[PDB]
């Protein structure tokens, strides 16, 4: 026997973030939570209350 | 009858123009056209790691 995964792909929106050498690092879904749809507004991966 | 399709600003490909090439010059305001991509400026060494 063996194992693998296997998963599916859709069209979505992302906030992906590179850092100074040019590789992804971090990313962030727009459509998952409520909070995840700010960050993508605001652009930031910090929120400041309010 | 004969049918032909293009596609412009892509990635460097093949399929070009016959133009002769030319050397490189540093730290001179010159024109450049790298392969499709057409411009003017100054062109130094780099250092990003691409
Ligand atoms: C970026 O690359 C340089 C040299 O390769 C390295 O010194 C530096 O730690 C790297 N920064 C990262 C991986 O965040």
């Amino acid at each position: 026997a063996a194992d693998y995964y296997v998963g599916y792909l859709q069209p979505r929106t992302f906030l992906l973030k590179y850092n100074e050498n040019g590789t992804i690092t971090d990313a962030v879904d727009c459509a998952l939570d409520p909070l995840s749809e700010t960050k993508c507004t605001l652009k930031s991966f910090t929120v400041e209350k309010g | 009858v004969v049918v032909l399709s293009f596609e412009l600003l892509h990635a460097p490909a093949t399929v070009c123009g016959p133009k002769k090439s030319t050397n490189l010059v540093k730290n001179k305001c010159v024109n450049f056209n790298f392969n499709g991509l057409t411009g003017t400026g100054v062109l130094t060494k780099s250092n990003k790691k691409f």
